[PDB]
C-alpha cells in the first residue's frame, strides 16, 4: 500500500494544497519514487520543496 | 574547514537533476560542491585584474 | 550491481553480466575482440536511441571491471631491480677485453631507479636493457653496432630460435590478456652460458614484460575513454529532437564529460540510481 507514504510527503512533507495531486502533476507523480526512497531527512523540508521547484523548472525548461 | 582539501571531498553539482542530499548539505562545512568546468590561466588573470 | 539496459530480453543482459563477469578468464580481452558480444547490444533491431544508450551502458561496465582488475606492479620492478643489481655485480666482476666502455655501462646499471609514478618506466628499462644487452654482446665479443645515429637492439643472447620464438609468443599472450600471466615452462638458464648471459637474458624477459603490460594497459584505457566520450555526444546529440521533461532529464545527466575513471564511475552511478526517471523517453521494439 504505498499509497499512504505518497499522501505523506505530499502533504506534510511538501505542503502543496490540495489542488495539486499525485494524479493532476506528472512531475511530481514521478519524483515520488524518488521522494520516497529517501525515507530518511524528511525533517529538511525546504529541501524537498526546493528540489520540486527546479524539477518543475526542467520540466518547463526549452534550451 | 581545516585541512586541506583534497580530490575526495571535492563533489560535482548535478544541475538540472534531483540532487535532494545537495540541498540538505547546504550550511555544511567540509563536502565542497563545484562545478565540473575548470578556469584557464588566462581568465584567471582577467579576473585577479 | 544492477547494470540494466532496455530493449533486451533477459538472456542477452544476462549474456552480458555473465561475460563482464568471466572478463579475465578468455583471451584478447579487447571489447571489439567480441563482435558477437557487442552485436547483442542492440544493433538494427531498435531506435538509435535505445541502442546508443545500451552501448553506453556496456561500455561504462566494461570500463569499470577493468580498472577494477588492474594489477600490482611492485613485485615485478622489484625483481627487475633485483635483477639489475645482479647483472652490475656479474658484468664488474667479468674480464672484459677493454674496460672503458663496461665501465661506462656498468655505471648506467647502477643509476637505474623507479619513480613513483608509473609512465616513466618505459624509458628507463630501455636504457637499461640497451646497457645490459651491450654488456653480453661484449662478453662474447659480438661485433655490436656502431653506426652513426644507430643504437643496439634489445635482444635475447645465445637462444634457439625455437625458444625465441616461444617466449615471443608468451609475451604476445601477455599483451592479448594483462591479468591473466603464463607462466614459462622453458628454462632461461643454460649450462651452456655464461652466468652474466643468463642474468641478462632474465633481465631482458623482465623489462619485456613490464613494457608490454603498461603499453596494453595504457591504450586500452584510452580506447575504453574515447569509445564513451563519444557515445555520450552522440546520445546528446540524438536527445535534443525531443523537449519532454524525461529527455531534458537525460540531457542533463549526459551533461557532465568523462575523461578520468572517477568521473566515469560517478556518471555510471547517477545513470543507474534515476533510471526510472528518464526510462520512458526511450522507444522500444
Amino acid at each position: 500500500k504505498r499509497d499512504e507514504k505518497h499522501r505523506h510527503v505530499v502533504n506534510v512533507v511538501l505542503e502543496l494544497p490540495t489542488e495539486i495531486s499525485e494524479a493532476t502533476h506528472p512531475v511530481l507523480a514521478t519524483m515520488l519514487s524518488k521522494y520516497t526512497r529517501m525515507s530518511s531527512l524528511f525533517n529538511d523540508k525546504c529541501a524537498f520543496k526546493l528540489d520540486l521547484l527546479r524539477m518543475v523548472a526542467v520540466s518547463r525548461t526549452r534550451r | 574547514d581545516r585541512q586541506p582539501l583534497n580530490p575526495a571531498n571535492i563533489e560535482a553539482r548535478h544541475h538540472g537533476v534531483s540532487d535532494v542530499p545537495r540541498l540538505g548539505a547546504m550550511d555544511a562545512d567540509e563536502p565542497l560542491f563545484v562545478d565540473d568546468y575548470r578556469a584557464t590561466d588566462d581568465e584567471w588573470t582577467l579576473q585577479k585584474v | 550491481m544492477s547494470l540494466q539496459f532496455i530493449g533486451l530480453q533477459r538472456r542477452d543482459v544476462v549474456a552480458l553480466v555473465n561475460f563482464l563477469r568471466h572478463l579475465t578468464q578468455k583471451p584478447d580481452v579487447d571489447l571489439e575482440a567480441h563482435p558477437k558480444i557487442l552485436k547483442k547490444c542492440g544493433e538494427k533491431r531498435l531506435h538509435r536511441r535505445t541502442v546508443l544508450f545500451n552501448e553506453l551502458m556496456l561500455w561504462l561496465g566494461y570500463y569499470r571491471e577493468l580498472r577494477f582488475h588492474n594489477p600490482d606492479l611492485s613485485s615485478v620492478l622489484e625483481e627487475f631491480e633485483v635483477r639489475c643489481v645482479a647483472v652490475a655485480r656479474r658484468g664488474y666482476t667479468y674480464p672484459f677485453g677493454d674496460r672503458g666502455k663496461a665501465r661506462d655501462h656498468l655505471a648506467v646499471l647502477d643509476r637505474t631507479e623507479f619513480d613513483t609514478d608509473v609512465r616513466h618506466d618505459a624509458e628507463i628499462v630501455e636504457r637499461a636493457l640497451v646497457s645490459a644487452v651491450i654488456l653480453a654482446k661484449m662478453s662474447v665479443r659480438e661485433t655490436l653496432v656502431t653506426a652513426i645515429g644507430q643504437t643496439e637492439p634489445i635482444a635475447f643472447v645465445h637462444l634457439k630460435d625455437t625458444e625465441v620464438q616461444r617466449i615471443e609468443e608468451n609475451l604476445e599472450g601477455v599483451r592479448r590478456n594483462m591479468f591473466c600471466v603464463k607462466p614459462l615452462d622453458l628454462n632461461l638458464d643454460r649450462h651452456a652460458n655464461t652466468a652474466l648471459v643468463n642474468a641478462v637474458n632474465k633481465l631482458v624477459y623482465t623489462g619485456r614484460l613490464i613494457m608490454n603490460v603498461r603499453r596494453s594497459w595504457e591504450e586500452l584505457e584510452r580506447k575504453c575513454l574515447a569509445r564513451i566520450q563519444e557515445r555520450c555526444k552522440l546520445l546528446v546529440k540524438e536527445l535534443r529532437m525531443c523537449l519532454s521533461f524525461d529527455s531534458n532529464y537525460c540531457r542533463n545527466i549526459l551533461k557532465h564529460a568523462v575523461e578520468n575513471g572517477d568521473s566515469a564511475d560517478t556518471l555510471l552511478e547517477l545513470l543507474i540510481e534515476d533510471f526510472d526517471i528518464y526510462v520512458d523517453s526511450f522507444p522500444q521494439s
